[PDB]
This record gives structure tokens, C-alpha cells and sequence, in this order.
């Protein structure tokens, strides 16, 4: 892991909920832009948000996030059972050989 | 500064270039090619015929 | 757009492995491709890039020198092909498509991917 | 410089609709092309370029997959493709000759337009 | 649509009047020439301007436009009754796969 | 190496005029040619170009689509012909063998051309 | 003209006259190669230098020149009276569809 | 197809020897032919190639000027003649219809060679 | 020898095995197309792989090829006791007169 | 692979020779030959070119237009024939035969060469 | 990783000397390389740089003008090429991979050296 | 020689001993990352150290390093026998022409 | 003369000898390939090298050359009173209309 | 390191002189020059500065306006191009390589320099 992201999260149904993503001033604070991944339990993963609040019309405005110095965050709204997923952040490293860094992941569990 | 290629660059085709013809190249006989006889083509020419004698 | 992978299975160790993803509903060679991994239970990684044109490819530390990345654009298709693949190498496999924002990249279709196991 | 759109015309959704620009007054062949489009009560829009020798197309993101640009230089005529019509697809289209500054393009000739029309 | 124009400007023959194209450092202030063009209500659209200040031939010196920042504009003096009109500003955005964007267009409404 | 031009004269507006440029003393079939003209008391002003082969033409944005640039290389011959002549096209034309340096190119033997007037 | 020269330079036998040519981004220090063409008043223009330096040796060593930036120059030294010509820059403008761009040309004047 | 070779046995140096390869189950004349030889020992070399018409023959290097490659289409036989014959000749030649692909040619059918033998 | 080959290549019925065949920039990463032939110990080559991929009819689905930069392949699974052979593979150099260039073949010993 | 030649002597200015390079030992039909030349006390001068078809030809600017390249594959026979000579042309003429890399071409083959001396 | 240091040895003064290294198990394209040296007894010298492209090239201020680093990418090799050896010069001569952290940089994979002597 | 080092130090096996390495306001106190390389008595330098803490995934956690003001160290604990080597610091002094420069190197002696 | 080399070069047998050839951005560093041509005083001018490093099987394992940036050369080592000879290089220059052009040679003394 | 200048001479006021500095022994494109002159009786007076990259440029205030400081770095020579040259510009001119030490800079190799002398 690159970006750092706690383990899990979670809240009832109707709650907001946010995962964070914390870099530093090589990926983050560097000005590299961050984008979020969203994978359900038996697929790929979805683009959910990029440039660092944009998002694909496949997104309903429940999403959304923000950049500020080293740390990111996706922020759920009105939470339903419906987003248990594994949240990913990503951005780029400048020390790194690769075009992409990840952080570990978030799980999101709605306490139905 | 850093020596090494750029990863974190935009791998993507350009679509901003001029997609015009452009008329500054060397309009002449290029004097540099190979001049010989060129032993790499297919020696059985009989897939495309006219089955007309005359045309 | 819809990425379509194939090729994973189950090797021995030390052995050679080649997957492959064929796309359609876009212009395949207007596009750069990205291959990234997740071994079961773990997050992702990213493994290799290609240029639309075939100019530059880069491989994470973790990879090179093993792996090479590969396309042919009259086919549609991007390959990967594992050499010496270890027991460390399992994992799901996916392609995806590159773009690009500003400062960084990001991919934005995605493949479902395909299961390469390492094993005895 | 003229360029002429025909082809145009209403079909259910789903079906396919072919136009074109006759071209003339110009070397056709020394030209990339464009087409532009303008649903009624709005702006325009970009849809599609073809490069001069066909080595290059590029197409919206919201035509991409479903379209196709082409030409035949022998006949001074562009085509446009359109398969899967959707209603949303409603609009005039325009050809336009490619025309370069500096940093960015523009079109310099514009055709007439011509309405497709998607509805069921 | 993602270049910034106001829906209608209007004065009555005589005045001057401008035209405002707004966008950002993916279109404007990016280094990208800004285009103008000019459509009556019967036909297609006629370049108007070009390279941010020159012009097609066919075009009276009445109108004329600059560019900096990320804010360009078309200047209209000597307002005829012939310049009702609707103008689109058009440039590249380098965060999209198209070569060129618009502006949402304005239309000039002139006070006879 | 000579290049002579010949095909001048008056005619009215509206009117065809075919000019022709022989040449001598050079492999003719291996160059490409230009075309420039200079009306009285004024300076130069590029009218055409043709590669070797003919497979390429391009033309000056002031007489595209009046002006067609032709070869035969049988004859060593280089034509001009000019439809639908105006007023303004009043100039001594001259033919040039084309010669290129490095980014940009140039002529450099010229023949001494050959007057074409258009008047009513 | 797309390149701009002055209309006329001039001055006596045995002197130095030099003759510019200034272009822009667009044919000069865009670095495209500057040539210059040597017109007499009966005939069709000579070259006299090309590739900024070079010359055909039909041309005495009278006549040299150079290319900086935008700037480009014909230098005559030891001016005779024959040397009464006009005298013309070529360039490429990346920005046209014409092979060659002339500049206005300049007359020299020799003060006999 | 069927591809029948003879000629093969023991020949002093600086002498010659001529192979002829029978041929049916084909029209011989619309078919370029090849000739490939290898040593005892040793693996494949080209030799020589000639068009279905004999309009053009090529050989290798090392054998060039020294070997003749001709057709009888109206006996469907091809024949090698080989002169100045060196130790270093000693192979199994054998005779083969040309095919082509795409970017390269090939043999789509073999003879079964006859042996030559060159030595003192 | 114009392509390189290993000596040779073994396994035991059953197994897969590989032979591969490298060239250069003049012969198959060059783009020209590498095709395979198989000879028997007392017989001709019979042509075994064409087109880097295809073959002839008369050839069991147990042999396939590929191609990667210039490093050409032929991959046989199944191996079995009558694969024993001498493998070859083909191209053209452009830097030669010939109409086709010869790597200089890979045993194949089945380790039965 | 033998290249000789024959046809120099002393020739007064303005008057035409031939050389001639006879050729033996390859396919003279399948190559391109080269002339080159060397003053006395100089070293080596490109003179011209001639394609294995004869659809090409090229000449050093300092013989162009006085000099012709031909060839006669019935013969095996190059020749160059020269007009107008000037005293600068005395010089050892060479043959070559034609040879190319990858992107620049060489002779391998050179003939021994004949003088030609033109003098008052 | 591998760094393959070869062509050391031993020259009198003002002798030229050549050495290179041929890598493997990465992309050579894609990395600069550096170049140091350790003279008997005693520590580390830089002694020059080249970059990926080798658009640049920096060197020691000991060496500069006497000393040329290169590299051909598609051979995947680096090269030094020293002139006018001085007795100062007797060094083993190490390559070194180019990486940077952050506002400095660093050599990680290393060669094995070898060893150049000047003397008379 | 820019950075100074100690020309040697020793420990008995079980020891911690620590090298250090000092600059100046052009090198270390400049911010310049400081590198460790450590050398066998028969080989090259191997990367030990990199970014003032951090190391390659080869290298024993015994070997740690800081940076403060224009001093540098590397402490080793838990000396071992083969541990003998000479250490050299490396970061990069603004004043030269040259990217790297080098201490004069360390020789570490275990007291077997 | 093209390409430059320089009139003489010398050694004593058993010594190693190079001859330069340098170019420019037409001819040597524009990515054409370097031939070299031995000319013994009473001969042809016989291919030596080609292809910047290879030889016909006629020539001695005692020549070898280069090529890198605009520069090329020509190595002999083991010099031998029989190398006495006039070498020359030979390239294309994309500035001309010639297939071939030449430096004016070098002279090689073998000081026996 | 040699730098050497050229172009000095005896020029009326108002009329202009050009200098020049060829440079060998480092590499010229990595270092920034710097031109200073010398009054005949007087110390050094500082005039112009050129960056490595030509991207800036700085002069004294004595002659901003009317010199002109610029680099041919395929030539390895910087050039000072002097206008409307005054009686006052008499001076020794000579060229040096830029150097920076920390908080100010300072010239390290100098050239010889050329005398440039203004008078009726």
C-alpha cells in the first residue's frame, strides 16, 4: 500500500459515511489528482469518481469527494444497503516507476 | 533531475494535429533507396485474371 | 466499450503463461492500455502500461524483466505474457483502458478479468 | 468551396441511416473532415474527424462505438455510418473542412446541413 | 458545452456590444487559440473569427476579439440591425477525447 | 538546365489560358516543379506545386479549384491551366525546378517566364 | 508579404548595406530555413543564398548572410553599382497551405 | 501434388550435375519453384527460386554464377544445373512448390531430394 | 545460420514443450511472417506452421505458433513418441539476396 | 563475380566517349550499378546511378544533363556515355555493383576501371 | 538486474580506450545510466551521466572534454569512450542504474567492474 | 570529497557502531537526500541506504540511518563478522557540475 | 569532400591506428549507416566494412569500426607494414542529389 | 577549455560589427556565457549574459537596446551582434563561461578576446 486507507467502515442505512485516503508529498500533497474505485464482491471495479470530484453519469449524486493537502475523501450519502463495496483510492507516486499507486482498500458494511 | 522516462503522462492518441496534408516535404526523387530486384514477392501471379483475351 | 479477457488457468512454477484482452466498441488504437492484478484477498496492484502506439511501456518493480506487455491493433487485442511465473503471481488479471485527467491517469473501462494460479 | 450534405431523413429507432458530402472547388484529398451536429433549440456539437490519408479517426464519447467516419478520396465524398439510431440522435448535421491554427483547429467551409430525424 | 457563454446580449443599433467566452486551464488559459462563429437563423454556421483576432476576408472590420486568461470575447461595434445572430466561441479541451468544444452560444438581439 | 516558358497573352475575363514550361537539360522525371507569379510592380507570390510523380499537388489558397498543375513527363513538359481567369490574375507566371534544404525548400534554377494578361 | 522587409535600403560604392527580413513564430523562428532570391529588372529571380548561409557558385563573395530568432539577413559588402537589384526573403509559414511565403521585398539603391 | 527428384550420385570436383524434379497433380506453370539443400549433418540453406514463368531467378550467394535454375512447364519439370562443382556442394537437395502469404513466402509442399555428392 | 535456435528441446510424453526461434530488426521483427517446418529423419521438411499461427490441415491440433517483438514460437502439447523431429524455422532478412533465411534448427528428443 | 571495363583514351574537349563495363559471374538483370570516378591525385567522386530495371536514374550535379546512364541486361553490359567533355572530367572511370543495408547503400564489386583524359 | 562491464585492459598514455556495459532483465529505453570509477586505495568518483534519450550529458569536471558516455538503446548498451588515458585514470570502472527519490538521486543496481590501466 | 567521513571505526560482534557522515549549507544542509553504499572487499558498492531512512529489501534491519542539519549517519547494530566493509555517503553538492558526490568511505572493522 | 577525415595517420606495425570520418546532421548522425573503402595504390577501391561494423569475408580480423553521433571510425590493431593504404568512408547526404558521397580519404603510414 | 574570439576591426560610429566566440573542450549547450570588454586604460566592464537555453538574456544598461547577445549551440559558438556602435564602444571584448558559486556567480575560463575599435 501507497495511499493509506483504514480497513473498514460502516453505518446504518440513511447515515453519511467517509472513507478516507492519506498521502503525502509525493502523491497527494504533490498535486496528482485522485480518483476512486468501486468493486463489488464478484466483478471489476467501477471508475466512481475522477479528477477528485468529478464522476461517470453512472453515478447517482450520492457520491462525491475532495482534496486537501495530503488527504482525500469519498463522502456516501444518505447510505443504503445497496453500497456495501470495497472503496480504492488512487493517484500517482512521482518516486515510484508506475503510472498508478493504490491505497489498500476500504470495505463498506450498512448495518441493515 | 530525474534521468529516467516519464510514467504519469498521457498515454492516449492526440487528437489536436493538424489533419491536413502537409505541403513542405521533399517533393523530389528520393536518390536512397534499394535498387536491387527485391527477392520477397509471390512468385505464382495467377489469383486475378481477365478470362477475356482482349479487354 | 467492453473488454473481454481470456487465457488464465492453473501453471506450474517457472512456467510461461499468455493472456489476453479483446475489446470492442471503441477505436482500440486511439487507446493505451493498462493491466493491473488482485491476488484473492487483497487489493490492487498495478502491473503494466502501454502506449496507444506501442512506443513506451512501463512495468512495475515487481514485475519486470518477467512480463511483457504486447499489442495488435488489426486484432483488437492487448496481451500479457508471464515468463518464470512464481507462486507470488496469482491472481485475478484485468485489463483496462487508459485515461487521463490532468496530473495523474486513471482507467476508466474495465475488463472482468481472469484467474491465473501459480502452483505445485 | 461547396460541400453538400444529402442523405438525411427519419427512421425508427434502432435502424441505420447513411449521409454524405459531395465535395468540389477544393482537392479533396489534401483535407481532413469534420462533422458537427445541432439538435433543434441547441448548440453545437462535435461528432467526428477523418485525417486526410484516413490514418486517423477520433469520435465523441457519445458517438464512439455506434458510428463511423470515412471517405472515398476518388469521389471528392465524405460518408458518415450511423448504426443504432437513437432519438437522441436527432439533429442536423453539417460537414465542415478542416482547417488548423495553431494550437487548436477550426473549420473554415461549412456545408448546408441535413436533418435526421430518430423517432418512433 | 463546456466553454462559459452568456445566453443573449442585446443593445440598439449603434452601441456596442460584447460578446464573453469563459472557460479554464483545460481550454483556455491552457494555451489553446480561441474561435469564433457566427450562425442566422437559416443556415450553417460562418467562421467569423479565427486565431483569437483575425478574420475570414468576408468580415467587416466591426468585429474584432482577444483572448487572455481564460476569458475571451468578441467585440461588436457599430451594432446593425444585421447582426442579430447567434455566436459560438470553440476551442480544444485537454481533458477530453474530442478535438474541438463549444461554447453553450449566445444569441444578439439587436434593439431596432 | 533550361526551363522555357511559353503560352502568354490577353484574353477577357471569364476565359480559359493554358501556359506550358519546357525543360532541358535535367532528368525532368525526377523533380518536382513550382509555379509563382509576379504582377507588375509588385513582388512575389507562390501560385503551385507538383511532386515528381504527380501524386501530390497543392496550390495557393487565392486560385485553388481555378488553377490545375499538371506534368507530362514523356515530353519533360510542365503546364498551368488556368480557368475561369480574372482580372487579378494579371502577372508574369514562371516556372521554377523545385530544390529542398532542410526544414523549408526552394527553387533554384528558374525559367524567365511568360505574361498573361486578363482584361475587358 | 508575409514576411516584412523594408521597402528600400541604399547606399555608396564600396559600402555595406544589409537588407532584413522579419518573420514570427509561425516562418522564421518557427525554424524553417530562410533563403533569399536576387531579382534584376528584366529578368527572373537568381538564387543567392540558401540554407541561411550557403551559396550557389554563380554568386561572388560579396554577398552572405545569417539567420537569429525571427531575424533574418543579407549582408553586401564592397556594394557595387550592379549590385542594384531587388533582393527577397523566403520562408515556410506553418500556418498556410502554400509550399512558399515571400517577403516584400526590398530595393537596393546604389549611390553612383 | 506430387514432387519426383533425381539425379543425385558421386561427381569429381570442377565437374557437373544436373537434377531434374518431376512434377504432377498440379499446373506446373502457375507455380513458381524452389530448391533449399542440406548437408549431411547440417540444417536447412535456400538455394535458388524461379518464377512461374522464368522471368526472374534468384540464388544464394554462395552459389550464385555457378548454379542455373530453369523450367520446361511444358514437361512440368524443374532443373538445377550445377557447374564447378566444390566438395562443400555435397547435399540433399530438394525441390519444393513456392507459396506465398503475406509478408514472406514459403514451401506449401516438398520433394523428397536426391543426393549429391561432390569429392575426390 | 541467419535465426537463432537452441540445439535442442526435450520432454516426456505428455508434456509440453517449446521451441523458439529469434531473430532480428532485418528479418522477423521486421514484420515479415515466420513459419515453421518439421522434419522427419529420413524425408523433406513438411510444413508444419504457416503465417506465425495457421496450419495445414494434415497437422494434428496439438501444434500451434506465435510471435512476440522478434521472437517467434512454436508451442507442441501432447507431446508424443513420433514428435521426435528437427524443428526449423523461417523467415526473410532484407539484408540478404535470398528469398528465404533458415534458423539453424532445434532437436527434439521425446523422453520416451 | 567479375566487373570490366574499357572505352578510355585521350578525348579533345567537346567530344563525346563510352565506357563500357562488362559484366560476368551474377545476374546482372536482378542489380543496380554504379559509376564512380577518381582524378588524378583525388579521391573518389559519385558520378550516377542505374536502376536493375532502368526506371531510375540519377546523376552527381556536376555531370547531370551531359551524361547518360544505360544498361543492356541481353549483354550483361553497363554503360555510360558522355557528351561535351571538359578537361575537368579526366579521370579514372569505375563500375560498381549495387548493394543497401538498412539506410544507406555501398558498392561490394568494383571494376578495375579505364581513364579517360580530355585535353587539348 | 544485470550490468555487464567489459573492454578494460591496459594502454600507455594517450592511447583511446572503449568500455560498455550490456544490460538485461529491464527496459534499458527507459532509464538514464552513470558511470563512476574507484581508483586502487581509494573511494568513489562520479564520473559521468546520460539520460534515457540521451538528450543530456554531464560529466565529472576531471573528465569533461576528454571523455564521451553514449548509448544505443537498441542493443541495450551503455558506453564510455575514453581519449587522450592520462596515468590518473587507472580506475575500475563501474555502471550504474540511474533512480532519483526526491531531491536527490541514487545509483541501485550496480555493475561488477572492470578494470582500466594506464601506464609506460 | 565534500562529505566527510571518519576513515574508520570498530566494535566487538554484538556492538552497535555508527558512521557518520558530515557536510555542509551546500549539500546536506541544503536538503539534499543523503544515499549509503556499502562495498565487499571484492566487488561493487551495493545500494544500502536510500532517502536519509529507507532501504532495499535486501538489506538486514540492522542498518538504519538520519539526517539533521548538514550532519548524516548510519548506525549498525547487532554487529556481525560480516558486516567488515567499507560504507560511503553520497548526496549531491550544489555548487559542482557533477550529479553525485561522494565521502572518502568508511572501513568497518568487527573486533573478532 | 563531404565527409571529413583527415589527410594522414601513422603507426609502427604491431601498433593500433584509427582513422576518423566526420559528419554532420546530414550524413552521419541523420541515421545513415557508414561504409568504409581500403585502396591499395595500384587497385579498386575494395569494400572493407559496411553496415558500420561488418566485413566481406575477404578482410582480416584486424579491422572494426563504429559509428555515434556524427562521427565514425575506422580501427586497425595489429597494424602490419601491408595496411599501407588510402581509406575512405562513404555515407548519404540527405542535402544532396548523389547516392553516395565521400570524405577525400586518409592516407595510412605503417612506420616499418 | 578554449574559447576563442573573432570578428574585431575598425567600424565608423553608427554603423554596425558582429563578434564571435568558438568555443571546444566542454560541452557547450550545459553552460550559460557571458561577453565583458575591456576600455583601452580602463578595468572590466560587464555587458551581457546568456542563459544555457537562450531563454534569457540580461545587459548592461551602457548598451541595452543596441547589442544583441545569442548562441548557435550545433556551432558550439556564441555570437554578440552590436548595432549603432558609438565612439564608447571601443573596447577589448572577450567571452567567458559562466559559473555560479552560491550567492553570486563568477566567470571561470576566458578567452583571449578581439578588439573592437569605433572612430570616424
Amino acid at each position: 500500500s501507497v495511499l493509506t486507507q483504514p480497513p473498514s467502515v460502516s453505518g446504518a442505512p440513511g447515515q453519511t459515511v467517509t472513507i478516507s485516503c492519506t498521502g503525502g508529498s509525493s502523491n497527494i500533497g504533490a498535486g496528482y489528482d485522485v480518483h476512486w474505485y468501486q468493486q463489488l464482491p464478484g466483478t471489476a471495479p467501477k471508475l466512481l469518481i475522477y479528477g477528485n470530484i468529478n464522476r461517470p453519469s453512472g453515478v447517482p449524486d450520492r457520491f462525491s469527494g475532495s482534496k486537501s493537502g495530503t488527504s482525500a475523501s469519498l463522502a456516501i450519502t444518505g447510505l443504503q444497503a445497496e453500497d456495501e463495496a470495497d472503496y480504492y483510492c488512487q493517484s500517482y507516486d512521482r518516486r515510484l516507476s508506475g503510472s498508478w499507486v493504490f491505497g489498500g482498500g476500504t470495505k463498506l458494511t450498512v448495518l441493515g | 533531475a530525474n534521468p529516467n522516462a516519464n510514467p504519469n503522462a498521457n498515454p492516449n492518441a492526440n487528437p489536436n494535429a493538424n489533419p491536413n496534408a502537409n505541403p513542405n516535404a521533399n517533393p523530389n526523387a528520393n536518390p536512397n533507396a534499394n535498387p536491387n530486384a527485391n527477392p520477397n514477392a509471390n512468385p505464382n501471379a495467377n489469383p486475378n485474371a481477365n478470362p477475356n483475351a482482349n479487354p | 466499450v467492453q473488454l473481454v479477457e481470456s487465457g488464465g488457468g492453473v501453471v506450474p512454477p517457472g512456467r510461461s503463461l499468455r493472456l489476453s484482452c479483446a475489446t470492442s466498441g471503441f477505436t482500440f488504437s486511439n487507446y493505451g492500455m493498462h493491466w493491473v492484478r488482485q491476488a484473492p484477498g487483497k487489493g490492487l496492484e498495478w502491473v503494466a502500461i502501454i502506449w496507444y502506439d506501442g512506443s513506451r511501456n512501463f512495468y512495475a518493480a515487481s514485475v519486470e524483466g518477467r512480463f511483457t506487455i504486447s499489442r495488435d491493433n488489426s486484432k483488437n487485442t492487448l496481451y500479457l505474457q508471464m515468463n518464470s511465473l512464481r507462486v507470488e503471481d496469482t491472481a485475478v488479471y484485468y485489463c483496462a483502458r487508459a485515461a487521463y485527467y490532468d496530473t495523474s491517469g486513471y482507467g476508466d473501462y474495465w475488463g472482468q478479468g481472469t484467474l491465473v494460479t501459480v502452483s505445485s
